[PDB]
């Protein structure tokens, strides 16, 4: 199955580049601006999630940060 | 030598701690060792070999099915097994399917199969353990005097030849005094088993390809894996998980195969050093090292001559480098014995005085041939300034233009400094000679904080350690009671390790 | 006949709609149907047969180990693995030990051992599907009368003399009708699939004996088991649990045996009947049936003959049986033809007035034989009654005396009812006849309370189903209102069930 | 192991005697019995344990049996 | 019959390990979470047990867990 | 050496005491008495032998049935005794049994069955008895210094080579003093009778293998029992129990033999040692003992010995131990009379201060040889550090890094230290030298206090620990503030026992 945890958590860190830089930089934001882009939908409803937890500004913006950030993952 | 181009540069000043100066090493860049007491002296690192390495599992990249056979024993019954489940080597799932009527039994209810097939790999991906003992380095260091310019990277004279020595080291003998003929021996002590933070990489191949793989990644992956300890014939263990038998809902279970994934290990590995080998041995390059270097015995070579005629003519012009180094080609017609040059970088000439550091130590042209050269180089003052070589009315000049001064170098400087930091920590307090307190508790404060920051945080980089970085810095602007003191800072702590690029 | 001595007795007297009376039937008990105008009958279960069983699972009661091997690769290896763990059959275990230098390798810290053994089942235990198809019984019939008492139990001739069948009732077929030669036909229905609460139980050998299980125990026990569908040889699921393989601070891990368990399984069975077999068919002994006897055509063999001269004798005296009845044997030395036998239990002299039920139906000497002897049993009062035999002057009478009376009769009869709801719940509101109210709906409220009481409760049994019974009494006392209601009987719900014994 | 599940739970239940009924009786109880005159400890510290647990006589008094009772279990 | 008490009670100490060290850590737990898995029931009416004895909060909880765990077993 | 690699470590300070140093020893482990006064000695436990055993009881692993018969006497008349029951060695149950009619005999109510079977044990379980008298101890000790560390485990010479002593430690002589010839002889005293906690142990044998067993179990057990004493032919107690005669309601009162139990004993059998033997002497292992190690006569035999000239090449390169220390070999090429090897961990490279204990004491190598090899073994500090031997240009050097510093070593000791108080309890205040009143009151808080827990709680292990253990743990949160203080602490009491594993 899927498994293959990404070796980037334990990220061996020295001074000659490492294994993939530049799609590193990007791969973690690309698969959420397409993931929204096919459905805008969990936004839509993501407020009401929001607005309905923590009630307060940007302690109810957190909430509609994280959420339609946990929205396009899996885990 | 060795330096110039490489544009990762290091100057460390010393000649204090009676040559105690402690020098770090990064295959990427190099260190210069500028002191009064010596030739300056230009360090580098090369290739870190790794030998006698020894196989700790293995995988399987690219999965094979054989032989796909299946029975089964009608209603409730012991799912009847196959002779293929004796033998290991074979996938086998007992799952629970309907056989009603004419399936050929009554009670059309559930029944059970047993489907199995021969599991054979394709291909493999086999780790290798690397021990501290058994690893080496090496070092080659050169001098710049004044040797031909076009010589400024070799490896002919490796083991001859002016300023050019190889040395080696390996645990079992931290240290190594370079004999560099003529100039004295440079002693050189150098801790092989600390810096490069071995015994927690496995060194990884896939076909034709190589790695690093911090442990806990390599040890934790869901493919099959041989046992690694024996190579007559595979006796796997998992078996499972790059194969998929499946069903649908009718009377049978089929079985996939899942076409490799050798795309995925290569997709998976990611801040993983990429490695190269020759044979039973193989060359990282990543460069790490704590290197007490010795300045004790050097003798420059360049004392007790005359000065050179006058006969001075650039060759190729001169050039800017990088952290601001200027290098000069020169040619001296005279003929004379080996001698000395003048070298003196001018503010105008209301009075020809010294103006900036001059470092290529004594530049001293070696040969009876009449026509030489020599490449020394010198980092003149911020301002305009001239470069002048010899002392007579034959005497040649140019001028050369420095950009920026004092609080320009500051910076330039200082973010160097943090980029050692965000790349190393700890040891980046190696530079500094001596025992200096503000030296002495800088790793002491460093490594206690730092630990900890390497096990609270630490889980991943990039958009994962931004954003967590990110909020904290909110929690500065907000909250209310002091705590707000810690977090505020702790962003940019983590923001400046994602700032490293 | 086939009764008297079982003193497990159950009479049914409610002979009511056109011969409808239904009759719940235990191997242990036999019931007496009595129906005014019909000769008493007597069914008893006998052997309730399962034949063409099929194999499920199966396991080992005693286990053996062969060759035990193991192998190390020193710290930072996997742990090499034999080649016996290519063959399965053998267990193994990966486990970590210190082997520190003069082990043989240096990294004093901790390498691993893989240690095997063959694993060969010795005996065994294998469980048996027992399905209702092909599940039959036998009832044996037997009619009062007068036969010899000394044939009150035989079976040689079980379809010829006296008026003795021997009925088979197999799922297709849940109606026999046995033809008593002379006596008619007694109407029988039985339904098979119900009763006996199959397709639960699980038929199970240990050497050379027999059981029952329920199912959610023989399919849940930790022991090595093999698959059951294939005689050829084991190749096992489990067989860790009945092998330990264990260490002891040193180079060392060990492996044993643990010495069968075939002990444990008979100490663990608890609550499950024995069992026995002849072969590939085996003979439980648990009866339980739902028959509804349909006493239709019966014709009386006793009437339009005349009445036995005079001429009686006991033999052997008479004797109370059990629930009170008395049996009588008379000797009837008057030569005729098959005559008629008078007995009446009168209390008193004189006009000698019928009292109490005479249960043989009608007494029918059947010999020319000049000697002849007739089994007659009756039930009569408390009271100092007589047991009066003929009409003539050479009348003989027996002097016999009843214990109880009214109340006391009522209690006997008030235990065994409650008795039947203890180890029957359900069907055993099925000795009343035909459709009754209070009948139908008392299998109705039963069934539905009784399920959830099959499981909300229901447990274990003895001290685990007192306790829990005990304690809820205890809230009957204590506590407000409400459940002070209900609890207190729940208590008695259990503790009845407890009071079986 | 042991597990070996005990047979018990699910008692089938007609008029033939059970596999052991004699020793069915008593295998609870004689368990405990022994026990105790092996330990009287756990005994002495129970009412600790009770008197400091529900607090009314009763009430306060099952925990002295259920503990007392629990404490020659497996489970 | 059974009894057959378990040595566990007076378990010799040292630093060798004991006969069965891994089956004597599951053993006692492993009973219980099969014989719930037979009979959902025992629980299902505890709470009845539990919320009329003791009759608060924990000191309420603390049967529901001592009842379902005197069910499984001989005591 | 008989240490390194055992990885349970205890190292003890020396003892200004005049050699009072008191030890304990494990079966597991071995500790290491480092003394300036003495070279460092390495004691270890092996193997603590049992002899001179006498049998107590015995049991029936499996029971064997022989001729079942059986008489009844009818109603009124007692149980007919058959001849089998006066022979004893026949089991025989007289229970009550309808007898009806043509079962033979009038009065059908109840009669009296008597079976008998003959009882003879098959197998056996044999008791045997342990006394602190006829008790051994063996104690292998030997002495780091100069020595093949190929020869760190051997026992060919146990009376020879360089110092290696074997040491019989039996009540009648707790002390033995061993002479290692050279060094003088360690002065050892020991409490033979005391440590292991005999007279509560029953050595037992099952087939062809063994345990220990407390008191209190053995003798309390429900099996057939012979007395034990005699052998000549068994006359058993019991003899019911391992076999149960049952029977329905019918004529029928059957016997069965019920499998042996021999699964049972073991599944039986938990946190009981398993002890092998070897003819008439069991040897166990479990280590306890309070050994007062006299230090007094030790004479170092590295003392007036010149330095060992240049021509030292480690060899295996050097390793790191377990709890920190560092095992090194070297070759000295350069030979002479025993010559005095130098070993510093030096912190630096020029000036080489002494760092860290050097714990081999001396290391001497005595060969004439001209090649040899020396084992020398020491604990370097936390940070990066250089191993250093020789004192001629020649001298060779190592680098070696120690992980954790400070409160790092202390929680690793401060686990292991209550892992003391856990499996011993008391004696575990015995590392302590000489009388120190935190160390005379320690064992003296300790063994009231622990006797109180040894005997209130004390009922089990795991589940039964935990459970009983986490309830008081609530306790401490809730209740009052008075015994909150108490209960909340017994639980961590309780905890720490189940968290020993
Ligand atoms: C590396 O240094 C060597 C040392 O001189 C250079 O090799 C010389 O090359 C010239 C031109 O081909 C030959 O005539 C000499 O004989 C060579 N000397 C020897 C023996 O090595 C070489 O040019 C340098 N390479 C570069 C460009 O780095
Ligand atoms: C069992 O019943 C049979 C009838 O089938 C009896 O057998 C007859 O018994 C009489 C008197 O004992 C003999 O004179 C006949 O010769 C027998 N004939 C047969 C059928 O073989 C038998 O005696 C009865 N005994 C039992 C078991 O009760
Ligand atoms: C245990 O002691 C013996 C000597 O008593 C060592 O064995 C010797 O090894 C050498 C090496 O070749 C032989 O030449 C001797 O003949 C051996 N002696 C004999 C016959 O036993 C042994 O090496 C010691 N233990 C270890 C592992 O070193």
């Amino acid at each position: 199955a899927v498994t293959l945890p990404s070796h980037s958590t334990r990220k061996l860190q020295t001074r000659s580049q490492t294994w993939l830089e530049s799609r590193e930089y990007t791969k973690h934001l690309i698969r959420v601006e397409n993931w929204i882009f096919r459905n805008p939908g969990f936004a839509l409803a993501a407020a009401a999630i929001a607005w309905l937890l923590g009630s307060s500004t940007s302690q109810k913006v957190i909430y509609l940060v994280m959420i339609l950030l946990i929205a396009p993952a899996y885990s | 030598i060795r330096c110039i181009g490489v544009s990762n540069r290091d100057f460390v000043e010393g000649m204090s701690g009676g040559t105690w100066v402690d020098v770090v090493l990064e295959h990427g860049g190099c260190v210069t060792v500028m002191a009064q007491d010596k030739p300056t002296v230009d360090i580098e690192l090369v290739t870190t070999t790794v030998s006698n390495m020894a196989e700790v599992r293995s995988y399987c990249y690219e999965a094979s099915i054989s032989d796909m056979a299946s029975d089964s024993r009608c209603p409730t019954q012991g799912e009847a097994y196959l002779d293929k489940q004796s033998d290991t080597q074979y996938v086998c799932k007992r799952t629970l399917v309907d056989r009603g009527w004419g399936n050929g039994c009554g009670l059309f209810g559930k029944g059970s199969l047993v489907t199995c097939a021969k599991f054979a790999c394709s291909k493999k991906m086999t780790g290798k353990s690397i021990q501290p003992e058994n690893l080496e380095y090496r070092i080659m260091l050169s001098v710049h005097g004044s040797q031909h310019s076009g010589m400024i990277v070799n490896d002919t004279g490796h083991e001859t030849d002016e300023n050019r020595a190889k040395v080696e080291i390996t645990p079992n003998s931290p240290r190594a005094e370079a004999t560099l003929g003529g100039f004295g021996s440079l002693g050189l002590d150098c801790e092989p088993r600390t810096g490069l933070d071995f015994s927690d990489l496995y060194y990884l191949t896939m076909n034709n390809k190589h790695w690093l793989v911090h442990k806990e990644w390599f040890h934790d992956i869901p493919l099959p894996w041989h046992a690694g300890a024996d190579t007559g014939t595979p006796h796997w263990n998992n078996k499972e998980a790059l194969v998929e038998f499946k069903d649908a809902h009718a009377k049978r279970q089929t079985v996939v195969v899942l076409g490799s994934q050798e795309g995925a290990v290569h997709t998976a590995l990611a801040g993983a050093l990429e490695a190269e080998m020759d044979g039973a041995k193989g060359r990282l390059s990543s460069g790490h090292l704590k290197c007490r270097l010795k300045m004790d015995k050097l003798r420059l070579k360049g004392v007790s001559y005359s000065l050179c005629t006058a006969a001075f003519t650039f060759t190729k012009i001169p050039a800017e480098t990088l952290h601001g180094t200027v290098t000069v080609e020169v040619q001296y017609a005279g003929t004379d014995g080996p001698c000395k040059v003048p070298a003196q970088m001018a503010v105008d000439m209301q009075t020809l005085t010294p103006v900036g550091r001059l470092i290529t130590a004594n530049p001293v042209i070696t040969e009876s041939t009449e026509n030489s050269k020599m490449m020394l180089e010198l980092d003149p003052p911020f301002g305009d300034s001239y470069i002048v070589i010899g002392v007579g009315e034959k005497k040649i000049t140019h001028h050369w233009h420095r950009s920026g001064s004092t609080i320009g170098k500051a910076f330039e400087a200082t973010v160097r400094g943090a980029k050692r930091m965000a790349v190393l920590g700890d040891t980046a307090w190696d530079f500094g000679s001596v025992g200096g307190a503000l030296n002495s508790l800088g790793k002491g404060i460093h490594q206690i904080f730092g630990a900890a920051f390497k096990s609270l945080f630490g889980g991943m980089s990039w958009f994962s350690q931004i954003l967590i970085g990110t909020l904290l810095m909110w929690l500065g602007l907000n909250t209310k009671n002091g705590s707000i003191s810690l977090m505020c800072l702790a962003l940019g702590g983590v923001l400046i390790f994602l700032s490293t690029a």
